[PDB]
């Protein structure tokens, strides 16, 4: 496999801290709603969901996690973080919601997209995994796919159709590939219109 | 139940004796004790925290793998440094790696690491978070040597350790023996948990992220190995024993003293790995644990004592900011973002007592006020707030 370090993804959210939280507002409750409010403040045209996996710290503070979403997508790299003091005020919050021009739902509507095989392949190739690709697709429980007929990973890959933010901001279509090759456990953002461009390689596996 | 094990706190063989433990679990992190999953109750190195067993072909199988099994639950098995082939010493192996990295989840969890939190446990207990995902325990596992590492899916799927035989002496030096790798594959879990919420496992994969990860990893091992007698002055390597290198594995000890270590902030800029990266952070947050000791004391029991959730001493002290500040921290976070989660979980904890504490170890280092992040120029700034001293 390449060197895997060429393709991290980038490091451009933003941390808003507890005194320019305070600063930056507009001059019991339950934490979940007051979270949402704020990230409606924030970010007016975003769509977005809750991630369930909310809670009150030992400290008090709770953790709200966001992710944008666009024509029943996941953006996959577009995330909000919202922390919520005791008090039940914002305490701090961290997002990296896209606030661009949104695409078109058509190519989703009329599937103009690669085939999840296709980006497969793509990926195999692209980033010399020593995986066997003469695969099959099926589906699972939206837009998401398990690949039958793979050698050389731990499980069946995956995939799953999101947008992601690219580094010039602008948003891709694109298949996440899981591969799990135990070396190496990847997410990989590989476009799903232009080209089969690599935008991203996430890995689970650190040193 | 009996461990013959090296205690927690003895980094590596070189730093004490192995002594016989009983029942060394947290009665309130360990439900189950160690060797139950509340439903099954085990003779072997395998419970609600984790599953460990050797793994000499290095494939993905762990299930049905080998482990020592002892019906009196006497896990007491022969180990000496001079012992080869290390296969001769696998029980002692598995053992000793599954004691260390089941104290460890006793610590994190009573320093807030919990289920909610997305912590790594079987049986969750009804305490909220995702279970099925205690930790993969690999001891001399056959797919490397001179390493180790650690996988972290999102909560509700199990962590991935696998540990390596070391080959740069004579004879193989076992790494489930070094309390600081085995503590730096674990913490790799816990900062790729806690950032970005128990469901985002992409949190730390940016090159500085990253970076702040292996920083992190670094750290936690470095600030458990305290011990009675340790002074500001004190300095520390990593891996150093596994490798059997003068310095250890990184480019300079841990040290207050920047003559002995030079790193700071705008480093960085010319560095492109996370290992070289994570030496600086780790740096930074050494800085920060001594002024929070030369503060508030530094507490040699294995367990901090909490004061309305507050430790009181600041080597605990220092460790719970740091988890708390991976709990505030965006996605993907830049050592600036990083910084202010720590003032920030101050802040949240304690009310700001330590502003200048933190602020001051930061600045000494070139994250201070000023401090900017770009990709490749970064600005460095040794200043502290007006007022905050
Ligand atoms: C949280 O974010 C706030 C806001 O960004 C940070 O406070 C700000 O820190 C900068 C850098 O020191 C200050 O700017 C500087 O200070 C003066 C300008 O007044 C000038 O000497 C410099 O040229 C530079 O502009 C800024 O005033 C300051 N604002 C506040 C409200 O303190 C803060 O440090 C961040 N971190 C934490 C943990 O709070
Ligand atoms: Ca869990
Ligand atoms: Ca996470
Ligand atoms: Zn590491």
């Amino acid at each position: 496999t390449v060197d895997l370090n060429a393709f991290r993804l980038k490091s451009l959210a933003k941390y808003v801290n507890a005194t320019e939280t305070v600063i930056e507002a507009p001059s019991p409750q339950s934490y979940v709603e007051v979270a949402t409010q704020h990230v409606k403040m924030i970010a007016p045209d975003a769509t977005f969901r809750v991630v369930d996996d909310h809670y009150v710290g030992d400290n008090g503070v709770a953790h709200v996690h966001f992710r944008q979403t666009a024509n029943g997508l996941d953006i996959d790299n577009a995330d909000f973080n919202v922390n919520v003091g005791k008090d039940g005020k914002v305490f701090s919050y961290g997002n990296s919601f896209y606030t661009g021009q949104i695409p078109s739902s058509a190519a989703l509507t009329k599937r103009d997209f690669s085939d999840p095989v296709t980006a497969l392949k793509g990926t195999t190739n692209t980033l010399q995994l020593p995986i066997t690709v003469d695969s099959a697709s099926s589906e699972s429980t939206k837009e998401s796919y398990v690949f039958k007929g793979v050698s050389g990973t731990v499980s069946d890959p995956k995939a799953k159709l999101v947008y992601f933010v690219k580094d010039d901001g602008t948003l891709a279509l694109a298949w996440r590939v899981e591969t799990d090759i135990d070396s190496n456990w990847l997410l990989t953002y590989i476009d799903a219109k232009s080209g089969e461009e690599i935008h991203g390689v996430v890995d689970y596996v650190a040193e | 139940a009996d461990y013959q094990v090296y205690a927690w706190g003895i980094n590596d063989p070189t730093e004490g004796e192995r002594t016989v433990i009983k029942d060394p679990w947290d009665s309130v992190a360990s439900e189950f004790t160690w060797i139950s999953d509340g439903s099954t109750n085990y003779t072997t190195s395998r419970g609600n925290n984790g599953i460990a067993q050797s793994n000499p072909s290095g494939g993905p199988s762990y299930l049905n793998n080998y482990r020592p099994s002892s019906s009196s639950l006497s896990f007491k098995y022969p180990y000496s440094v001079s012992s080869s082939p290390p296969s001769s010493y696998i029980d002692a192996s598995i053992i000793q790696l599954f004691y260390t990295a089941n104290i460890y989840h006793d610590l994190l969890y009573t320093l807030g690491f919990t289920e909610k939190a997305g912590n790594f446990e079987y049986n969750t207990n009804g305490q909220g978070g995702l279970g099925n995902d205690y930790v993969i325990l690999n001891a001399q596992d056959g797919s490397g040597t001179n390493n180790a590492n650690f996988a972290t899916p999102p909560d509700g799927q199990p962590g991935r350790m696998r540990m390596y035989v070391w080959t740069e002496s004579t004879p193989y030096r076992d790494g489930s023996f070094e309390a600081g790798i085995v503590i730096h594959e674990y913490t790799h879990g816990l900062s790729n948990r806690l950032t970005g919420g128990p469901a985002n496992s992409n949190c730390l994969n940016a090159l500085e992220s990253g970076g702040m990860g292996e920083g992190w990893s670094d750290f936690m091992a470095t600030a458990i190995r305290l011990k009675p007698g340790d002074k500001r002055s004190t300095d520390y390597t990593m891996g150093e024993w596994a490798s059997n290198r003068a310095g250890g594995i990184r480019q300079y000890p841990y040290s207050t003293s920047l003559s002995t270590n030079p790193l700071t902030y705008t480093s960085v800029n010319s560095l492109n790995a996370v290992h070289a990266i994570g030496t600086v952070w780790a740096s930074m947050l050494y800085e920060v644990l001594w002024n929070l000791i030369d503060k508030h004391g530094k507490n040699d029991a294995p367990k901090p004592t909490l004061r309305d959730g507050v430790p009181t001493d600041g080597k605990y002290l220092a460790m719970k900011l740091v988890m708390d500040g991976m709990a505030l921290q965006p996605c993907n976070p830049n050592f600036v973002q990083a910084r202010d989660a720590i003032l920030d979980a101050d802040t949240a904890l304690t009310g700001g007592e330590n502003q200048c504490e933190i602020w001051t170890a930061f600045a000494k280092r070139g994250l201070g006020a000023g401090a900017k992040y770009s990709s490749r120029n970064r600005v460095g700034s040794t200043e502290v707030p007006s007022g905050v001293c």
